[PDB]
């Protein structure tokens, strides 16, 4: 159940206000996987760091009940003197995650990332692919009601694809994932409702063949437009 | 989840946080932190001990050096490490349930900390030394302390306010911290320079908090006219709400 | 391609890089830079006026205090900014043809011409107050400038090489660094200090620079004993040539 | 003509020193195409690292008599508080190029990159793909004899990738490029001899299809060890 109520974002800029967002009101449809699609630009990214509560709205807010992942494979919430349990130790710190629980998750992480002794080493001394791992890794760790993923499927190495795709098929059925991807089979196999983003206004489709038909009909509109 | 257990978690977090990043990586910054005040102890007892010999035969210099001293260190760094916390942690933000305040507010307590374990340190090894380390008046110390330590964290979240995107203003009050040292008279006593700049040397609020804090440590300390509790008292919560209220105002924009 | 002309085109590429992060970037840094030796004219004109007439009634106190001020603002800017230049351009090791040494150098030629730049705007702004300005000996000057300036880089840069992979010892230098300004004698003239102390302060290479270049500036002043310029020159030649020394065997690691 | 004489490469590591390579002497062949295939961590991105003088080898060195190129694309080298005239400015001063040549390699990198007023805003503002795009353009902006490419054809959207392609293209016949690429077909279409890196040890085969069946035997191995 999540609702974004007077939603208005704008960034500021030399010529004025840019405004992404303006007074969007938008209720999530619940318990479905949710394709979020629309023009680069759009306001997509905008929209999940809205979402995942790595953005503050200026005005309206967001109201859920459920709990929100943020985008997986971000490698920017690291500190680069950190080391990945520490980082690990720090993020479930802020969650209030149980002495057990998070010993555990830790062992469950240092084994998904299959880093090795780097592992005890600082972001700072790691590689794009290896913080993509450790990310991939936390955002994975807590069980979150719903996950946001933007292109996150296609990085890593060709063996660390096919183990992050072998892992979310086992989470598929028990969590619900609100994915941004520019590849129309991604949205038609882990999605279940469209939500297409145009123009600060986001419209819902419970049918993911109408919503793409609808953004390529937008897309054909604005090639179209001279 | 009630929002101060939230709060007292993340605190905590940051707080250890800012402690592994201020200690070093070999568990050894109490070492230098130690070797701070002494080295300013040699240098000021090799060099002024018999002027304040012949400014009072009453109190010796290594106690009263130090209890003027240690304060000002715990002011000094308050205002530095905190003006330093926002633009030091622009990676920490992306995680929701934090705010700039609680990483602010986690090294003011971790600086709080390390100066009262140095200040314990100082008072043991100077009783040791067969000195004079009880207080006579320890609440009026500690309420001084109190007021001394809100002034410096108001001053430091003040500067981190206002001096964000724009690092430079951080270059200048290092400049502007230097004299305050000699203003203040904390290593020589106030009792010896002439009065006819002492009305402009009044305005320092950390001069007043000093010597009522000597005074109230010292038995029979003679404290100047002038040197009311009242003016730094107002000076810190008027710099405090000022703050509070610019952090509030600036609240979205300073968190990016 | 000769190592000479690539080596100064990627000289003069860091310095304007450098330049433009020094400065700011509204064209102001120049305001500060001339803000920080005002201030310490003011503070230590208003402090010690009649201490310095006290003391000898033929140089007034503003000349006499810029001419050692300023080479020893130059001192510490070339040690700061040297030790610092290293581990401040990670990045740009990643081109070929760019290695520390030309960072480190870069800093050390834009210091030496910005202090140039204030000492000759002080110099104009004495001189338009009806002062004295001009050097009786300028050629010592000059050379002792020289001197002052080789050891300041070749200190900075002994300090860049040893302290890499080790940030907590370039916080202690600093701190090293705040007695020195009182040690030297720049602000007070050091014939007013007692024997007692001398020689524990003739092992200051910078004392002997500043003396000897506030001699060859004034005319009939005079220079207590053991102010040769052999200690300094010693110093600064065996300094730098440790230095170079220690870049060379270290290398490749510098780089990283 | 590039060499390798002695070269001796490794990681610190807690464990002791990770050796990635051990007095390597190779040879690469002259005027040619290659393509730099390996399993994953054999070496391959450290050992274009150490051609285009990213890292320096811990032991040996590499001699060469023609331009080799940094990795195209990478946004590491770059300021994040300088503006991209400024940083291509920069590089053209690292290498010694003339004012004239230096304005028109502004100008080319500019009509290249295609992003705007952010032109004259630096690289803090500025995202993955406008990262890759100032990147790819200052790559472009110099003529090297070498070109080096680690997946470089897979940034930007398809219009970027196409004007990439198109460029590259055009290129051939022009310059030399080793290819550091999981894909072999882009190793059949644009390499003409291969380079296996495996153990720390570079083995050249002048028949690509040759290379590309070791490499695959070499994996097959390496799969079938218990």
């Amino acid at each position: 159940m999540i609702e974004l109520r007077n939603l208005t974002k704008w960034y500021p800029t030399p010529h004025g206000r840019r405004y992404v967002f303006r007074n969007l009101n938008f209720r999530f449809p619940d318990d479905v996987s949710i394709g979020l699609i629309g023009r680069n630009g759009a306001g997509k990214s905008t929209l999940m760091r809205l979402l995942g509560g790595i953005e503050a709205p200026n005005e309206g807010e967001v109201v859920t009940d459920v709990s929100i992942s943020w985008p997986v494979g971000l490698s920017g919430g690291f500190q680069g003197s950190l080391t990945a349990r520490e980082n690990v130790k720090f993020v479930c710190r802020i969650y209030g995650t149980s002495h057990e629980d998070m010993l555990r998750k830790v062992r469950f992480v240092e084994e998904f990332a299959e880093i090795g002794e780097h592992f005890d080493l600082p972001m700072k001394t790691y590689s794009s692919g290896m913080r993509s791992r450790v990310a991939f890794g936390l955002s994975m760790a807590f069980d979150f009601d719903y996950y946001l993923i933007d292109e996150a499927m296609a990085v890593g190495d060709a063996q660390f694809r096919a183990k992050s795709r072998a892992v979310f098929d086992s989470r598929v059925g028990q969590a619900n994932m609100i994915l941004v991807s520019h590849n129309m089979n991604d949205i038609k196999e882990y999605c279940d409702v469209v939500v297409l983003v145009d123009q600060g206004q986001a419209t819902l489709y419970e049918d993911v063949e109408a919503g793409i038909a609808a953004y390529q009909g937008s897309l054909k509109k604005a090639a179209a437009k001279p | 989840r009630s929002p101060w257990q939230i709060q007292q978690a993340v605190l905590f977090a940051l707080f250890l946080r800012e402690l592994k990043t201020r200690l070093g990586g070999r568990w050894l910054g109490v070492f230098w932190v130690l070797l701070e005040p002494v080295a300013h102890i040699a240098v000021m007892t090799t060099l002024f001990s018999l002027a304040h010999r012949a400014a009072m035969p009453s109190i010796e210099y290594p106690v009263f050096l130090i209890t003027g001293l240690i304060p000002f260190f715990m002011f000094r760094g308050l205002v530095t490490r905190l003006m330093e916390a926002i633009d030091s942690n622009r990676g920490l933000f992306a995680y929701r349930q934090v705010k700039p305040i609680d990483t602010v507010i986690a090294r003011a307590m971790l600086e709080i900390s390390l100066q009262s374990i140095v200040y314990l340190i100082a008072l043991g090894t100077l009783g040791w030394l067969g000195f004079h380390f009880l207080p006579v008046r320890a609440l009026e110390l500690a309420g001084v302390s109190a007021v001394l330590i809100m002034l410096g964290a108001s001053l430091g979240l003040f500067f981190a306010v206002v001096t964000n995107e724009i690092p430079q203003a951080r270059a200048i009050v290092r400049i502007s911290l230097l004299p305050l040292y000699f203003v203040s008279g904390v290593i020589f006593p106030v009792h010896t320079i002439p009065p006819q700049y002492l009305p402009l040397l009044q305005l320092n609020p950390v001069l007043h908090l000093i010597e009522l804090s000597r005074a109230s440590f010292f038995p029979q300390y003679r404290v100047l006219q002038g040197i009311n509790l009242a003016y730094p008292a107002g000076f810190a919560l008027l710099s405090l709400f000022l703050a509070l209220m610019l952090y509030r105002l600036r609240r979205h924009q300073l968190a990016s």
